[PDB]
């Protein structure tokens, strides 16, 4: 589908793929449009032309991300506050719970934990990064306080990238405009390690703009370049913080923006930055798979779809909210890019049947595929 | 009769001809292989290839339109190939859909030489072989997220089929000369997860028979008797089988269940007198 223009979407956790299109706060009208509006979708409903149900806001959108399914959404708008919102029932119709402003006039992003579903995360231009606890968090706005961790560098680098452990709810990651991305532990309540890269083979010093961690090994985080020259994602196993274990180059032009790295999948990378480009590489080795074309130029958030991974969303400032098809092979019915595709789109791993596969055939025969995957087997059981 | 090591990628599927003499497998090396089996041993023939993208399934047509084999690849084709003279050759390319296409099954010869195509591109596809070779396609849009299967209904119009969502949903769908394509009759809901894979038996007794197996980890038998009568969700089982469900197979007579695992182990299912089921 498509749909409304200018917006930060934020992906649900049901197998029915659900969006909330806050109103982004970078562009603007031809015309100055003014109130943002946090509209609802289905991928169902006639023709996704009118959203399941809005909520107008006083300001606008800098992150939307929903807890994991908790029916929480958290948003970091213009005035440093950031607002929770609950829908009562995907399909059915948002409300807003409470909001918050702890914030020194600034609230940039917003990042929910997949372990401990009642955590989530916010980075400031102070460098702020707070920690609520979403359970004793909608008590009382009082001004309930979050938690700090503590380290390193600051100044008014405004942290603009959250992404946590996939393995260890313990951990998670910080990156702004600074040449540091730095690495979280919350037991030990302090920044841990320091990851830098320079070497462009070029020497220049490289910003890490976005954090984003491996799907399942508690050691490996992936962090995207900021330069608007030689962009690079970098795989970083901080079992050695000193040299990326891999470098997925050559692929944007201009700087990168967005990191998704699959969860059903870790072969599956998706890339979103400054250019009219949406790269989908594979992090193992650094093959680019293959390149979906973009809204014009200028893409803030790319996610694949939480719970349905051939399903992808593209946020740009350039027009509307796109959801696209992991694939979109050149028909032959109908026949502006459609998709090229580089070295393939190597099937998903949720695609990988290990299965025996088994098929009863003439005279009762059973037939199958071993446990070795490899080797066939052709039987007749005993039906009792 | 074990045919060890017969590709060297991970196998995806193993089926035979109508007369279980000669087999046909496919894998992710993108080829298919054509075979011959007798007693215990195993005759390789032709390796089937012009595929892209790893093979998915692959289906047997009726001895009535000679020998065809048609395969389906997550390059988002079909293709099937005859045996004329002994040799294999690719006799037709069918490439509608847009992305893998993970399931395809031959209509019963009565219906004629017709293939039904379900793609994870959300849509399936109908398509007999005319002379020339030139088919008039039938797509219909069936899933939300996508289709993982596509079985058929016996003959009795009145042609149906089963599908099974990307979305979690089980349909039916039967033809309609006025519609001009087949359209949509049952919904059945039940599982939580995906649907990987549903198949309709051929067993002719009062009531009909469904499967439906996916990632939620179970099987859902859909009974229904006639017209009016709506289909009973039946668990074949009130637990979680270990891994997930990739196949579900219908044996020729005796209505047994063959449910192919995830946990990498099969099993068989009959139903007992009152109406539930037990292993085999």
């Amino acid at each position: 589908a498509e749909f409304s223009r200018t917006a930060t979407f934020a992906w649900s956790h049901d197998k029915i793929p659900l969006l909330v299109s806050g109103t982004v706060s970078g562009t603007v009208d031809a015309n100055f449009s003014t109130d943002s509006s946090l509209e609802l979708w289905s991928l169902l409903a006639a023709d996704s032309e009118k959203p399941i149900a809005s909520l107008q806001v006083d300001s606008k959108f800098n992150d939307l991300d929903w807890s994991h399914n908790n029916k929480i959404i958290a948003g970091a708008l213009d005035n440093g506050s950031l607002e929770l919102y609950s829908t009562n029932e995907a399909n059915n119709a948002i409300n807003s719970m409470a909001r918050f402003s702890n914030h020194s006039s600034s609230v940039k992003t917003v990042k929910f934990n997949a372990k401990q579903d009642n955590v989530l995360a916010s980075g400031g231009n102070n460098g702020e990064i707070f920690i609520w606890d979403m359970n004793k968090c909608t008590e009382s706005p009082s001004n309930y306080t979050p938690l700090t961790p503590g380290q390193s560098m600051s100044s008014v680098d405004e942290v603009i990238s959250l992404a946590w452990n996939q393995s260890l709810a313990h951990v998670f990651a910080s990156a702004g405009s600074s040449n540091f991305a730095s690495i979280w532990d919350l037991k030990a309540k302090k920044e841990v390690i320091h990851l830098s890269y320079t070497s462009p083979n070029s020497g220049i010093k490289q910003q890490l703009s976005v954090v984003e961690w491996h799907p399942k090994n508690s050691t490996r985080v992936a962090t995207a370049t900021g330069s608007d020259n030689d962009p690079s994602i970098l795989i970083w196993d901080l079992r050695n913080a000193n040299t990326p274990l891999q470098t997925l180059n050559q692929g944007h032009q201009k700087g990168i923006l967005s990191l998704d790295w699959c969860h059903q999948d870790e072969h599956l990378l998706l890339s979103s930055g400054r250019d009219n480009t949406v790269l989908l590489w594979n992090p193992e080795s650094a093959e680019q798979l293959s390149q979906f074309p973009a809204r014009g130029n200028w893409c803030f958030k790319t996610k694949f779809a939480p719970e349905a991974p051939d399903l992808f969303a593209c946020a740009s400032f350039d027009n509307k909210i796109e959801v696209q098809t992991l694939q979109n092979l050149t028909n032959t019915l109908d026949e502006s890019k459609e998709k090229p595709s580089v070295f393939h789109l190597q099937a998903p791993t949720w695609y990988g049947e290990p299965s025996p596969a088994a098929h009863w055939a003439f005279g009762g025969k059973l037939v199958q595929i071993t446990p070795d995957g490899k080797g066939v087997s052709i039987t007749n059981p005993k039906i009792s | 009769v074990v045919i060890a090591n017969a590709h060297n990628e991970m196998i995806h599927d193993a089926v035979m001809d109508y007369y279980g003499k000669r087999m046909a497998t496919c894998s992710s090396d993108k080829t298919i292989k054509i075979f011959e089996v007798e007693g215990e041993t195993h005759k390789l023939i032709d390796t089937l290839t012009g595929h892209e993208g790893p093979v998915w399934r692959v289906d047997w047509a009726h001895p009535k339109f000679g020998t065809i084999l048609a395969s389906c690849s997550y390059d988002g084709k079909v293709m099937i190939w005859k045996e004329e003279n002994g040799r294999w050759s690719q006799i037709a390319v069918h490439a509608v859909h847009s992305a893998s296409v993970n399931s395809v099954q031959w209509a019963p010869h009565e219906y004629g030489p017709m293939l039904l195509v379900a793609s994870s591109d959300g849509k399936v596809s109908v398509v007999e072989f005319k002379e020339n070779g030139t088919t008039s396609p039938i797509i219909i849009d069936a899933h939300a997220i996508g289709v993982n299967s596509a079985s058929w209904a016996p003959a009795t119009e009145s042609r149906k089929f089963v599908t099974g969502g990307a979305d979690n949903l089980v349909k039916i769908w039967k033809y309609n000369s006025d519609a001009q394509t087949y359209v949509l009759e049952s919904t059945l809901e039940g599982h939580s997860d995906w649907v990987r894979d549903v198949a309709w038996s051929p067993t002719v007794l009062l009531r009909s028979y469904m499967a439906s197996v996916s990632q939620d980890r179970t099987c859902i038998i859909w009974t229904q008797d006639n017209e009016q009568g709506p289909w009973k969700k039946t668990l074949l089982k009130e637990e979680k089988f270990p891994d997930v469900l990739w196949r579900a197979s219908w044996s020729l007579s005796g209505n047994v269940l063959a449910l192919s695992g995830g946990d990498n182990k099969v099993t068989l299912w009959k139903e007992n007198l009152e109406g539930k089921w037990e292993p085999a």
